[PDB]
RNA sequence: UAACUGGGGCGGUUGCCUCCUAAAGGGUAACGGAGGCGCCCAAAGGUUCCCUCAGCCUGCAGGUGUUGAGUGU
RNA sequence: AGCUGGUUCUCCCCGAAAUGCAUUUAGGUGCAGCGUCGUGUGUUUCUUGCCGGAGGUAGAGCACUGGAUAGCCAAACUCCGAAUGCCGGUAAGUAGCGCGGCAGUGAGACUGUGGGGGAUAAGCUCCAUGGUCGAGAGGGAAACAGCCCAGAGCAUCGACUAAGGCCCCUAAGCGUACGCUAAGUGGGAAAGGAGCCGACAAUGUA
RNA sequence: UCGGUGGUCAUAGCGUUAGGGAAACGCCCGGUUACAUUCCGAACCCGGAAGCUAAGCCUUUCAGCGCCGAUGGUACUGCAGGGGGGACCCUGUGGGAGAGUAGGACGCCGCCGA
């Protein structure tokens, strides 16, 4: 589970979320890849549900780039706490994702086994997303 | 020259567009002023254009 | 101007030298009424020239080039007064009475000190 | 080479794009060998369809005058895919440009766990302005984890050079 | 054991180009010298820029530094 | 620490001025020069 | 036998300095987000003159190094 | 009684505030902001064009600091960097300022935009910048201070329009022409699944 | 055609390649005094002119690193409107980057003295 080992400031404002990706809107490393069509935050363990979606399923061989990491701070006060008296203390860790951003990548011979893998992935994120295919540049 | 003509109300109208339309000689609904065709008075024709229309004439 | 980088082994002289003369010439301007009266201090001869940064002409020159330093008895000490008093000379004439001195970068000893003097007794107010 | 109409742009601007496009033509720019740059509006289903290529050679049919161009950049919507900006670079009959060109790579790696990473999508490479190869292909089979293929172990068609140092890595062999 | 600032120190340029300033007059509250003193334009001891004569404000760059400049 | 000293010259006996001197670093009785405006000269202000 | 206070009490704070929130002049709130101060130096002030560092490599010395060192706090 | 209530005839002209600092201070008051009257000044005000300026926001980027699997991220990162806004000059077009008398206000509300706290809540709360209500009648949204149109001196059994509408209630089109919808969708909603499903609370259609 | 002193502050720099000594600049050899070294005539200061362009300096080749950089588009945005259950998305009119691309560039402009 995907945890920033040190942070400058650990209370922070909540990431905006207009417009589209600054960049990495297309696939990298691996053949094929997850874009984001809305915005969302993707917490550390929406992540990791993901991944072990796409690992569990191929079983082995092909390999899985999280091009994404969650070290934005989320805080939440005590339950039950009325207004006021300074900030909460962090507990979710959230990746700022935009509509065009390639989440996750995976390379693998069989493409069946590859969409059936990245498709497991997506209904484990909050947003809507879609199966991209490196292009040949 | 321009024939500047008022078509929606100042009200509702953000300050300086009321000037605008002060400076126009405009003073209300259905108002027209004769201006030149100038920098200045096509400016100020495109600061308060959703207010007024404006026609050619000679 | 914007000061100079530092050297290595040789050109060392050269670059201290210029670097010494930019921290004068942080304080020291040629302005319209009193103009600058640079004074460089080569191995052979001392040369001084009256210069006008604020528009950027010059205004005097005198060297050891000048046929009358240019070959002669004395040594460098006593063969800058000639120097110090035709340039004087020759700013009196294009109407200046008061000028800045500035050393260049090398130390007021020496010449420098004689040129001054010399430059000074002529009329000139340091 | 693929004849395309192109018509000339004389409003520029975001509202005159934004019309364009929604005409359904592509805005584009012809610039190169120190000529002014002429700008362009492209049909834009036509253009789709050549693009289709890399680096397909377009015969203009600019006002009744037919100029060489390449397409040196494309830019797309990162969404919705379709085209939005074209830049075409002039280039005559048997000059040398540096151009992009895809890697393929042929055969099927040794049995086992490994897999294939593309390090440069595209090989880096000066070639005749009109004689652009489509692809190159690399033979890849039989290669276990760890092994790289260099750019000066890709097989040139004849007229072809690299135009990157001869050891920059392109593929590479992962676990 | 947060709350707590400094209040407000109306720093900034105080005089633009082309304005025209008598001798004396504050053009620029700043910390540490942004803009460096130019011709006839002082410096006061909290790096505050005034100028020494009458005329126009103007910026420019001289030896390579921002300064502000006073013309007659 | 730093007390308040009060300078004094030995001819015009008026207090002119004050100053902070760390004692330990400076137990002897400081002394410096100033203008003192009564004698109107540049004298030596002993420390009181 | 104080006030503030997302009712009041409990807890916390009250003056000054720096940053962000603060929406490219200035100013701008919350029991918003980070820190400091209630000094020190008889030189760590003034002036004149002179010098350039950190880091790295080699065996105090040499090469490199233009600001990444330092600037009482 | 820093508190509650009450304060009686009319019309004409103008017409706010719910903000800043300080306060044994927070539902009070002093000063400043905003109103009015008298007197002096007279375009000095304001709007638009152009001209001269400083910047570090939106955006973007990794050159510094940090985070981080060649691709990336950042209120307290910036090699860069607008639009606007602000200061001054000038041209054209149509209130400003000094000195005094008298005030009230200093509990704001919703809506558009940029933000903080909150939980990517609240008809929440705290700021910045517009609008309306407050103090605003009239028309529309079925009713509905804050939304859309529009600023009521008085009379009018004339005409043209704004938002919004034109089958009947109810003024005006069963308008003309092309195409789509079969769900009363229109006349509420999601991931997701093949206009549809998903769809689901209590007096009575609702 | 070179020496001194300025302006712009890398389109000028860095590196690389081939050279130059007519005056000039410098290297250069010495420490007698004035002057100096946290120790050393290495530096400053003093007096000359044996040798030399080897270095500095000047000239010169290269676009190699660094540097500058359009037009078109896009993000963004003043004003005015739409849409969406909401986070938010879109357009008309005015303005309009950053990145990147074609390219540029081995500086340029003054005053004196030989």
């Amino acid at each position: 589970m995907l945890i920033p080992r040190r942070v400058k400031h650990r209370k922070q404002h909540h990431p905006k979320r207009s417009g589209m990706s600054k960049g990495g809107t297309q696939v990298a490393f691996g053949e094929y890849g997850i874009q984001a069509l809305t915005p969302a935050y993707v917490t550390n363990r929406q992540i990791e549900a993901a991944r072990i979606a796409m690992t569990r399923h191929i079983k082995r061989g092909g390999k899985v780039w999280i091009n994404i990491y969650p070290d934005r701070p989320l805080t939440k006060k005590p339950a039950e706490t009325r207004m006021g008296s300074g900030k909460g203390s962090p507990e979710w860790w959230v990746a700022n994702v935009k509509p065009g951003r390639v989440m996750f990548e995976l390379s693998y011979p069989n493409e069946k086994i590859a969409r059936e893998a990245l498709t497991r992935a997506a209904h484990k994120l909050p947003m809507k997303c879609r199966i991209v295919r490196r292009e040949a540049g | 020259r321009l024939k500047i003509t008022q078509t929606k109300s100042y009200i509702g109208s953000k300050q300086n567009h009321r000037d605008t339309l002060r400076s126009l000689g405009l003073k209300g609904i259905n108002t027209q002023v004769v201006k030149e065709d100038r920098p200045e008075f096509r400016g100020m024709v495109h600061t308060v254009r959703h207010l007024v229309t404006v026609e050619e004439v000679d | 101007a914007y000061g100079v980088k530092i050297a290595k082994g040789k050109a060392y002289k050269g670059a201290a030298l210029k670097r010494r003369h930019i921290r004068i010439r942080k304080k020291v301007s040629g302005t319209a009424e009193r103009p600058r009266l640079v004074v460089t201090r080569s191995n052979r001869g001392i040369t001084a020239q009256v210069i006008d940064d604020i528009a950027g002409h010059t205004v005097a020159s005198a060297s050891t080039l000048d046929a009358s330093i240019r070959g002669g008895e004395g040594d460098k000490s006593a063969k800058a007064q000639q120097v110090g008093k035709l340039v004087a000379e020759r700013a009196k004439a294009a109407g200046v009475e008061a000028v800045v001195f500035d050393r260049g970068g090398n130390r007021y000893a020496g010449r420098i000190a004689a040129l001054a003097d010399a430059a000074r007794e002529a009329g000139l107010k340091f | 080479e693929v004849k395309i109409t192109a018509e000339t742009r004389s409003e520029f601007g975001k509202g005159a794009a934004r019309r364009i496009r929604r005409e359904n033509k592509v805005p584009g720019v012809l610039y190169g060998h120190g000529t002014d740059p002429v700008h362009l509006t492209l049909p834009g289903h036509d253009l789709m369809m050549a693009l289709k290529t890399s680096n397909v050679l377009l015969s203009l049919d600019l006002d009744g005058k037919t100029e060489l161009a390449i397409p040196k950049a494309v830019q797309r919507d990162p969404l919705k895919g379709f085209l939005e900006h074209v830049d075409l670079l002039l280039v005559k009959r048997g000059e040398q440009v540096n151009v992009e060109i895809p890697v393929v790579t042929e055969g099927e790696l040794a049995p086992g766990g490994n897999l294939l990473e593309h390090v440069l999508n595209a090989l880096p490479v000066e070639a005749e302005a009109t004689h652009i190869p489509e692809s190159l292909s690399v033979s890849v089979a039989g290669l276990e984890a760890g092994a790289s293929v260099l750019a000066k172990d890709i097989a040139l068609p004849k007229g072809v050079s690299l135009a990157v140092e001869a050891d920059t890595v392109v593929l590479q062999v992962l676990a | 054991r947060n709350g707590r600032d400094s209040n407000a120190q109306r720093l900034g340029v105080k005089r633009f180009g082309g304005q025209v300033v008598n001798a004396g007059e504050i053009l620029v509250r700043q910390r540490g010298t942004h803009f460096h003193p130019g011709a006839g334009v002082g410096r006061g001891g909290d790096d505050t820029l005034f100028a020494l004569q009458a005329g126009s404000v103007q910026f420019g760059t001289f030896r390579g530094r921002k300064v502000v400049n006073i013309v007659p | 620490v730093r007390p308040k000293i009060t300078l004094a010259c030995v001819e015009c006996k008026e207090r002119n001025y004050i100053t902070k001197k760390n004692r330990r670093n400076n137990p002897d009785r400081l002394e410096m020069k100033k203008h003192c405006p009564r004698c109107n000269a540049h004298t030596a202000h002993r420390e009181t």
